[PDB]
């Protein structure tokens, strides 16, 4: 991916999580979990739905046209007709394998970015009480039990309880 | 001791290959088929109404080719032409065959008014043992072949107005006797005149006399003309001899009918899309199933699969 | 107490929602409609050379209907027919029609050189009652309509060469006389026989004698036939009655000259792009008032709005 | 966006803002006032006028061309005059709407970026003097009065002199 | 004293202006052509099959134009008409010219097979002075000019069978002299007929007698027809006159073969594609050196240059 | 680029690296020198390979065509011959501009974001004992000889071996 998340920064994905695209896994004194995310999820979700509404369903009526067998050999009106189909399905050839090559780069891409996207929202919320550990895993230090670690998936997570605790085991 | 929180996502054991601008095999998690690549192998019968032709040309249910007669008057949105389709009449051709068949298919319909021409002095109702209508001598339903009367063909000058607010399709024709002696046998003269004109068109066809190879022992020919008379328009026809008179007109519409080529057997089913290999489903945008198309139908393209990646990349553990 | 520093972006309460790969209504700040779906409903005569037929079929102008005497040795960028136009000369019609039309409007002039050809034994200037100009009996301007003299017609054998540096278009036709009789009274004998010919082409042409439908009160027909004499060759009419004579050449030029078959007035403006529902501004890419234009205009699709997006997404507050 | 700031982390946009596309808003001491960047917006406008220059007044010259209505039937030769010109506007469609669909996504993600840039700029310049507060806002450590805020908008501010008192009010 | 770690990337004092969406001059470390804007000037003649025409129209080596003698038999997968070509056999035309051309540069051959037809009562080998071969007035190769034997002509009837497993090409034509007295001269009547039919087609010519002007002192002219016969088909010529009759059939093949006007010359060399200014290389997908093209060729665009960046944003120190 | 790094944060590029497309400049007690990187490079390499995979040696085969230059005047049908050509040629050479424009839209920011990757990478094995000079550079807190700017380029670099001695330079 062009944001070097997925593929990248994190080494594999987590065959185990079947209820989300995204997602946290944790490690404090209480054990440890799985969770997905939510807006995550349905951010990437949404946008290839957005794709598939634009070409699924959508095909073009078209009624009395052009023969385009032809048995026996006749000459130059045969032959036009001949090559305006060979044209045009040349370019529609080229409009259907550009477009799919074209897509599925910007998924792969846009799917990359919504991981990005959770790894900074969580780097965030943590401020100084915790630490990049480079794989996509934060090293949080100070006591989080799973109440703390649910603060942190709900976006209710307040730095500031914990800041004294974590900056002192940060700099020892 | 601390905290450990991961971020991640999700993989799947089975993922799927697709292709990218800058890589032509990569995995992702979940993909869909864009290119239709199949058919039910059947034409189903709805929404569209299919006429079944069997054994019958659309244009020898037109002339009226006796194997046809079944198919008179009939309506259809998609005439289906079956490759074991064979001529069983007079032998014919038409000049610009292909743009009458084109002109009778988009108008979707053989409905036809016999009309009363002043044929006064001559012989109606010729017929000929090529065509066969119940074990006996017979014609082309739609066409009047004019012979001598007591061994004169008077040069007729016969008129028909179209009072309708539609469009008339005429169909007739010229004989192209085999010899100099049939030209006599048949009109009683060696010299044959045809000029049927309107207001807005006017067509002259002179016999050509010669021997062509014999279809049902017949060397003689049929060349079959049209012409379309507008409403305040008026038909005449002005001909001493070999003239195949119309015996009335047809209805020309303008709608969505057409014609297929196809061997594939009709269905009791629905689909908008319909292919000579028969009907195929219409969810996906391209199908590479065939070029020749009837309905709301994927687009034709020359690749036999381009999947749509629906999912992110597949990295598994 | 510090400092807090806000990093943002700005946002308008009047947005526009475009479409996008993964959304198809977003909203931005500023966008820019690319469709052009408007005219102004007049054809700008600046700054192509527009040319108003009125009355007159560019074919009409061309043979010399008395109408379109006005439109003798015009030129145009733009030949704009009007859907009310009317012949009103000599019944006549002309095989590939399209054709001739197609090649006189891309040519782009009228313009008409007399010539003396040797017409010594027949009747020139043939007239007709169906084409009155100045309250007289007359004809096409262009074309010379020969019979007999003294009850008899020579068979014709002139020559005209092209010593000219350009190609001739020379317009010539063949007499369809509505009875036997008529083709007697007129070139005295049945069998009217038409060769034009050069180096380079052969055209053959027989009258077919018959009656259509009377326009003027006329059952007889003119059929018109081109023939294009390139520098160095040479010109040879060889017939025995029934020829509408040409009287000379046009120049046949090739440039950016077209028509147009519009009911739109002319207007004092300028435009690059014309339409037959008007002229329509260029600036745009893509444009859906007409899929016929003429000059530098925007492409025609079948959509009535694509939004560019000019701005950033909005988000108000 | 793909880059999570506009409609992101950024939770809205500035009505007020009309001299510019990205810019700053402070508090300090001396009050809270607002200034447009003026590199980041010339960026993203000379970019949307790269592509205005592309598509705006660049039309083709076409003159004599094929017949596109007719009043009677005729066949094959005007099947094929009506066939090829609605092959051609089919075709002409899908290239419109895809390259306008393509383009203003790529439009929201350009000026998406801008403003991610322009965000990282300033969070380099400050070093340890600051910390992110999560939507586009950054905590100052200092007193830091108008003077100061114009070094920071105008990438003359110098970490070093304010990297003693910011250390010190960041780790009570 | 620490250390500083710096991340960086690679540039070149040499850099490549590109084209992209939001800037249309951007410099890069690297760039490709995608567009193909010279030829070698010369037609490679491999791998394709190359067959110089030379002097001679692939319609005339068809026919038996002297001069194309060396032509017989001759197969090719491109045949190189010259514009220096020129007809030097008696003054001919054919009817839609370009659709016999087209069919028989698609066919790929001229293998001919001699075939005795039953010309009993006539006289064969009709010759000329305007078509030389060896210091002698001789004919085309291929056509066989009939003429009258002891003054009197025999209305001809005369059949041929397709017992082969491919499809037969018949060229023949018919002759229209110059005067009526020419005709009386050859063919001893003044009426000829000329009837070519199969179980599939019929044709009919009437000769028109006429002056055109001379070629080689010839005001006649000859105008050339086709047949195709099918397997089990039969072939059927019913004439009272000025018949050019065949000397047999051509082979009709399909496959790859087409025909390309040119004056660039053959070289010993090898290159997939081949237009009518030289072989070009295909390594690139576009190409604007010409629209006509044979082979396995980069399409035709009429941009001069499309450079592809290979390389990132050149930013030099 | 659409990441900010070349021709953004990075101010030039090095001519004297011939040997990669990304790499490390460094500053320490035993001199300055001059590294590429492998991973980064052969990725940006093999996207565009990719690419060139697509576009180079892939032509199509055609045989007899129609006519596309004419002597003499005919009329209907030479009008469509013609009018077919065109609208053909239009059409592909639409395909192919616009081909390049958005290929060499997306070189451009798919080489800008190996760059930025390459960064991130370098800066989250630092953690602690480095900081962002805003330039690309890192400014390191610790003693890091010839054989420490080896571990972080080959990626087997402890940050915790060096911590104290960065944190302690740091916070003075
Ligand atoms: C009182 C008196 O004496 N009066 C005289 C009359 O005798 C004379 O009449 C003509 O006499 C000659 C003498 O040989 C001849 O019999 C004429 O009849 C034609 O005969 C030929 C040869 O047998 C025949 O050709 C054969 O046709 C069949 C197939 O026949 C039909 C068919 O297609 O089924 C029969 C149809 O009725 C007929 N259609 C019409 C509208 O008449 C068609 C049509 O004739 C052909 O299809 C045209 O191509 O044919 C088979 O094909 C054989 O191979 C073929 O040899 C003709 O069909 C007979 N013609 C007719 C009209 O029946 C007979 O007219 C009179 C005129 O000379 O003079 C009086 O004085
Ligand atoms: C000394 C002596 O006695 N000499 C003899 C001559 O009498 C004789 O001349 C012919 O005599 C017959 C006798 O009935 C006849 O009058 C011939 O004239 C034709 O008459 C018919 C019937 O009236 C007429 O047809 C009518 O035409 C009008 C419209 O007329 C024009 C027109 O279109 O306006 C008049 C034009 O001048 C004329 N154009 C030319 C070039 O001549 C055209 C043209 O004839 C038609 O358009 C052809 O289709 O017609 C209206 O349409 C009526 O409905 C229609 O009935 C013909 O037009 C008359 N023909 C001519 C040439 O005027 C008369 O020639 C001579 C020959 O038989 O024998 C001598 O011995
Ligand atoms: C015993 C007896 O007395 N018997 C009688 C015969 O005399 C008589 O025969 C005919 O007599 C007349 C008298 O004037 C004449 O000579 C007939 O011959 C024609 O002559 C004209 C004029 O010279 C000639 O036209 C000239 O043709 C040349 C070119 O000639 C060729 C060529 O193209 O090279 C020669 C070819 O052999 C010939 N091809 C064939 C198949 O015959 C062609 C062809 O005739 C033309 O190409 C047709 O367009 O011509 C040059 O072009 C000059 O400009 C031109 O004037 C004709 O070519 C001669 N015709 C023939 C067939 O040779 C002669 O037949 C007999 C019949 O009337 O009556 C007996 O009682
Ligand atoms: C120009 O030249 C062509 C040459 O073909 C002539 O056309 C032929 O004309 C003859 C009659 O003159 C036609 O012959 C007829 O064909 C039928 C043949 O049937 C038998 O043979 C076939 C196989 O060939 C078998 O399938 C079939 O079962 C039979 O065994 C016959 O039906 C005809 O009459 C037969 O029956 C009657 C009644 O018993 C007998 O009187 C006859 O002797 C014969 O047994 C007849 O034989 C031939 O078909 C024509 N061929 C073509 C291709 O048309 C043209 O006529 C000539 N031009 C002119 C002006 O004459
Ligand atoms: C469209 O239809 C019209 C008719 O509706 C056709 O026009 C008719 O066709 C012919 C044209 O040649 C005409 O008939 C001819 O009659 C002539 C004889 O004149 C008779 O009448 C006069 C009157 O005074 C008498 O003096 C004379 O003695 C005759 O009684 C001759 O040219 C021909 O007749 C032949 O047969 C008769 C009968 O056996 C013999 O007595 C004659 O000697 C001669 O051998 C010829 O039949 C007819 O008059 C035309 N009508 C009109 C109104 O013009 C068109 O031809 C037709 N067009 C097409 C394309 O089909
Ligand atoms: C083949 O068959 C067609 C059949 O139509 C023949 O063509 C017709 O020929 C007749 C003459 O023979 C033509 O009749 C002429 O038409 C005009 C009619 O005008 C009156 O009627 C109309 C409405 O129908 C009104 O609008 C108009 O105001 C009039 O009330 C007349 O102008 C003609 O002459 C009239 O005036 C003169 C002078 O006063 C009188 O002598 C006449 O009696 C008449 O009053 C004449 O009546 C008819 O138009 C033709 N129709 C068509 C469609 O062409 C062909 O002639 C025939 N073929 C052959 C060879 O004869
Ligand atoms: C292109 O143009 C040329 C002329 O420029 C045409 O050719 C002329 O057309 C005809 C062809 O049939 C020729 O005229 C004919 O003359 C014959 C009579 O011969 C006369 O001369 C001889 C000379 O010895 C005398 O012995 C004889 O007595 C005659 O005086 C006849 O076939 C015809 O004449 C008829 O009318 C005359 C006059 O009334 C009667 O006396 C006759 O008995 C007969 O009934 C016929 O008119 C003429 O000679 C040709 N010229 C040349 C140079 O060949 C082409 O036909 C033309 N082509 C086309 C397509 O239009
Ligand atoms: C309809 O009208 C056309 C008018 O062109 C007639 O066609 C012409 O017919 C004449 C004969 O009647 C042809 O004349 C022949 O042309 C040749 C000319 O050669 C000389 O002139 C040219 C330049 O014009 C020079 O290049 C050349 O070197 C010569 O100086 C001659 O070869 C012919 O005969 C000559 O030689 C013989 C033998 O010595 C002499 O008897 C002659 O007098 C003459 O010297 C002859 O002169 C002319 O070419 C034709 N033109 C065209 C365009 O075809 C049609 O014939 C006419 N229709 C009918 C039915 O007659
Ligand atoms: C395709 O090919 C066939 C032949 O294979 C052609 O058909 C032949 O063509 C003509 C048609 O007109 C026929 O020949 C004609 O013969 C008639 C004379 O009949 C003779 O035989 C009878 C038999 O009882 C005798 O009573 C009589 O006295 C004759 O001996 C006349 O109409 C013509 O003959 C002329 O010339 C002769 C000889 O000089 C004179 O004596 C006559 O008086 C007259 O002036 C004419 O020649 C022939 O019979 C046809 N054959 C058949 C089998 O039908 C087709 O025409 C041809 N088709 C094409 C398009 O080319």
């Amino acid at each position: 991916g062009i944001f070097g998340a997925i593929a990248g920064f994190i080494e594999n994905g987590w065959e185990g999580m079947v209820d989300g695209w995204y997602g946290f896994r944790h490690q404090n004194s209480e054990g440890r979990g799985q969770a997905a995310d939510l807006k995550s999820t349905q951010a990437a979700i949404d946008q290839i739905n957005g794709k598939l509404n634009r070409l699924i369903g959508k095909t073009n009526e078209k009624f009395h046209q052009i023969e385009k067998e032809f048995s026996e050999v006749e000459g130059r009106v045969q032959d036009l007709e001949k090559y305006v189909e060979d044209t045009k399905i040349d370019l529609w050839s080229y409009n259907a394998e550009l477009l799919v090559a074209l897509e599925n780069q910007h998924t792969i891409d846009l799917t990359d970015s919504e991981m990005n996207k959770l790894f900074e929202k969580t780097k965030k919320q943590l401020r100084e009480n915790a630490e990049d550990m480079g794989n996509g895993c934060f090293k949080i230090y100070h006591k989080c039990d799973n109440a703390c670690i649910e603060s942190i998936r709900n976006e209710t997570y307040d730095h500031n309880v914990y800041r004294d605790e974590a900056l002192n085991n940060r700099f020892q | 001791p601390g905290a450990t929180l991961c971020l991640g996502h999700h993989a799947v054991p089975n993922g799927t290959i697709v292709k990218t601008i800058t890589n032509d095999r990569i995995e992702v998690t979940n993909a869909t088929e864009l290119v239709q690549n199949s058919s039910i192998g059947e034409i189903c019968d709805s929404p569209h109404q299919i006429l079944d032709g069997e054994n019958c040309t659309l244009i020898d249910a037109l002339l009226g080719d006796p194997q046809c007669d079944g198919f008179q008057n009939k309506k259809w949105d998609l005439f289906v032409e079956r490759s074991k389709a064979y001529s069983n009449c007079y032998p014919y051709d038409v000049p610009d065959y292909a743009s009458l068949r084109s002109l009778v298919a988009s108008s979707g319909t053989l409905e036809f008014k016999n009309e009363s021409f002043n044929w006064t002095g001559v012989t109606q109702n010729g017929k000929s043992s090529a065509c066969i209508r119940r074990s006996s001598s017979s014609f082309f339903s739609r066409l009047n072949w004019l012979t001598h009367l007591n061994y004169t063909y008077p040069a007729l000058n016969v008129t028909m107005p179209n009072k309708e607010q539609f469009d008339k399709l005429y169909i007739w024709g010229v004989h192209h006797p085999g010899t100099d002696k049939d030209q006599i046998f048949l009109y009683a003269q060696s010299s044959g005149r045809i000029t049927v004109s309107t207001k807005r068109s006017q067509q002259a066809v002179i016999p050509n006399i010669g021997s062509r190879p014999r279809i049902r022992d017949i060397p003689s020919r049929i060349s079959i003309y049209w012409t379309i008379v507008k409403p305040g328009d008026i038909l005449l026809i002005n001909s001493t001899g070999n003239l195949i008179a119309p015996r009335g007109y047809f209805k020309i519409r303008s709608g969505k009918s057409s014609i297929m080529r196809s061997d594939a057997p009709i269905g009791k089913c629905k689909s908008e899309c319909i292919t000579p290999n028969g009907s195929i489903p219409n969810d996906k945008p391209f199908q590479n199933v065939n070029r020749i198309t009837y309905g709301a139908c994927p687009r034709y393209v020359k690749h036999s699969t381009l999947k749509l990646a629906t999912g992110m990349r597949n990295v598994p553990e």
